[PDB]
């Protein structure tokens, strides 16, 4: 079976073809590509190794952000897995690993990755899911100049939760992405500038990771899953000595479904002894990590599975961290949308199996670097169909049809808004400036 | 210079 | 006695008035000011504490920046010391303590320091020869905000010597600072941008330092002394673990001077023994340190004092680092312009003293923040003439009327060029808009 | 956050 993740429905991927895509090459600065995995091996990829980065074909260990962000690009369409923007094996990927597990670790500069990407991978847009705080004129100058030579730069705005500008994405010659999450709020951590230019995709994002690195999870009653809904494993973190580690909790569990009633801060779990106890979440991560409040409420109960649903505060998808400080949380506990929760009140009662599961080859991921490729893989897609259009023009396109979120008008949190690959299209439909 |  | 440092008489201070500067207060953010500084202490200054500093008016131990940036802007004219910009006793001086001897020590933001300089100060201009890489959306808008509101923004462009943007400088807001040495050449060290709007007197600048912190040089013949030419002691640095520390040679010399030759690269010093050996430098700092080739000539000769000049590639007034590896030079060394250097050739064989002494109160330093209160300094006298030219306008006049370095129109390295004061002066004489 |  093969997932969609909201995202990719959102920004309207799945509503027009990547036929064409194969006029398009877009280049992805990353941690590598992992090329084993079944939804990535038969892609049109190709890459240029860096001496200082082994092969862009072999991310190396616990270095999967690149393959997350090339999944939501282009993960394939094959009834397993996901499916990416271009998921049909026609847009070209070229792939320039600058980062190892220790971190960065290319040869050279930015500007020289960007260089690669452009003279050997012939890049039409470069998708970068990173950054950092400085600035300089050279690298202001290189970007602008390959910008102006018609390469549509785009990248990540950061995820520091302040208004600090992160380079390249803070340069004019690049598109700044920005999170919201799937009620299109704004993700807390998403750095807001007046640079922010478009938002994407960003907090619980499904994608492809190095095989045998991801994590899942599932609900089960009556023979039938969640899966498609959403269902996050809780990113437990339990103390390790100054700080906090992850600490998961994969295994299966299986009770009649009941729900601790909340009433004001107080809960209302009653017995949860043998149940799975379904429970809304109090509070939100930003300031603070309250994770564990709801879900403590069901195990005190002496709950054996856990499903924390979201509030109305934030009734998107939400994958917060579970800041366990006495380890309590030793069963296996879930997060669901608002949605789905409610939805679960209904089956109260019912025989449920609540699941997290390691060792796959997905996995759910927060980030300005999850809303980029977003962004960056319906720019390709859309500019696949009017392929004389310039980097510039493509880019306008996007900005003029995004779906303005937030308060009215651009905003330093969300800018334009919500790209929408549909009206992109029928905007460069009429003309490469629109109607 | 770190992934976003 | 008292000194005029080149810088002062390079942007016209000196000869334009700064009997109105009552009129305009100019706020220093910087390591504090010391107070009890004769060239100081009766200036009409004022700050405003923060409970991560101590008192603006004590620097503490080893944080005398901010005191060699007062110094440029106000040392006062009183037969003693050196002078500033406006050395009259007449501009009003807010001082803002944000750096403490370990560093950055104030309990808030830039934005917060900037707005204690316009709330509490009553700030017309700030001056910050400080910065960071980094650059926020928050700090954009209130600093454009105050820009707009009639404030004037001056600071410096940095000194990595690349083209990377030090904030806040690189704002839009606020005018970037590069230095520049005693011939106007652009200093090795000075960060080149797009940014980069105004050039100041940045490579050995005297000026006013903590109480009894400082370190002068001086040479002497005839019992007349070559100190205002400008005579920098050597910063000598020798090696320290992985790295290298100040060594600093605080010693007196006396003995005949005598001339080592150069020949392209190489030396012919003959016999120094007993002899102060003057010499022109070799190379010059940048991508490397030479200044250790000249010195060292001298040294091995068996001179007993050094006293480097100027080449023709640079010859302006240098203050380089003399970095010593193998603890070579154990006399009292010392840089001078070139104009000096082929002025002393005059006396060769005569007895001449060079020497170094710590426990003093004023001090040579380099720096895009010694170029910064040449600037903001300048801007405040000029706009003390014409106070109701908004700050905009006089920026636009500062642009207008500097001298262009460098290449011919506006550069990365020295921006519109030199700051001119009675350029600028008449500039707005005219209109707050200049000619029409 | 330096002096320059
Ligand atoms: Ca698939
Ligand atoms: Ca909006
Ligand atoms: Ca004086
Ligand atoms: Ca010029
Ligand atoms: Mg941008
Ligand atoms: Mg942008
Ligand atoms: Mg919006
Ligand atoms: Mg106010
Ligand atoms: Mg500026
Ligand atoms: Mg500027
Ligand atoms: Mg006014
Ligand atoms: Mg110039």
């Amino acid at each position: 079976a093969e997932t969609t993740p909201w995202g990719q429905t959102f920004v309207g991927a799945t509503v027009l073809s990547d036929s064409q895509a194969g006029n398009r090459t877009i280049c992805i600065i990353d941690s590598g590509y992992d090329r084993s995995h079944n939804d990535l091996n038969a892609n049109n990829v190709t890459g240029t190794n860096n001496s200082g980065t082994g092969n862009w074909y072999q991310p190396g260990n616990n270095n999967a952000h690149g393959t997350h962000v090339a999944g939501t690009i282009a993960a394939i369409a094959n009834n397993e897995g996901v499916v990416g923007v271009m998921p049909n094996q026609n847009a070209n990927i070229h792939i320039v690993k600058v980062f190892n597990e220790a971190g960065w670790g290319y040869s050279s500069s930015l500007v020289a990755a960007i260089d690669t990407c452009v003279n050997s991978g012939g890049a039409n847009v470069v998708t970068m899911s990173l950054g950092g705080s400085g600035s300089t004129t050279t690298e202001r100058n290189a970007l602008n100049t390959h910008y102006n030579n018609g390469v549509l730069l785009i990248a990540a705005a950061g995820n520091a939760g302040d208004s600090s500008y992160s380079y390249p994405a803070s340069y004019d010659s690049v598109m700044s992405v920005a999170a919201v999450d799937s009620n299109l709020d704004h993700a807390a951590f998403s750095q807001y500038t007046d640079q922010v230019e478009i938002s994407g995709p960003g907090e619980a994002i499904l994608s492809t990771v190095t095989v045998g690195e991801g994590r899942l999870a599932d609900i089960t009653i009556g023979g039938q899953s969640y899966f498609s809904n959403g269902v996050v494993p809780h990113n437990r973190l339990t103390p390790s000595g100054t700080s906090y580690a992850p600490a998961p909790i994969n295994a299966s569990a299986t009770g009649a479904l009941a729900e601790c009633t909340v009433n004001g801060t107080s809960f209302s779990c009653g017995n949860m002894a043998n149940k799975i106890c379904l429970v809304e979440r109090v509070g939100n991560q930003g300031s603070s990590y309250p994770e564990i409040n709801s879900t403590k409420a069901c195990k005190t109960a002496g709950a054996k599975g856990i499903i924390v649903y979201s509030n109305s505060a934030l009734p998107g998808l939400q994958n917060p961290f579970l800041v366990d400080a006495n380890s309590d949380i030793t069963v296996p506990s879930v997060s669901v949308d608002r949605a789905t929760g409610l939805a679960l009140k209904a089956k109260l009662g019912q025989s449920t199996t609540v699941s997290n599961q390691g060792n796959q080859d997905y996995e759910y991921y927060n980030g300005t670097s999850m809303a980029t490729p977003h962004v960056s893989g319906v720019a390709t897609l859309v500019w696949s169909y009017h392929p004389e259009c310039s980097a510039s023009q493509v880019r306008a396109a996007l900005n003029a049809t995004a779906d303005d979120l937030s308060v009215a008008g651009r905003d330093n949190q969300t800018g334009y808004g919500m790209i929408n690959a549909v009206a992109a299209k029928a905007y460069l439909d009429e003309s490469c400036t629109g109607p | 210079f770190x992934l976003f």
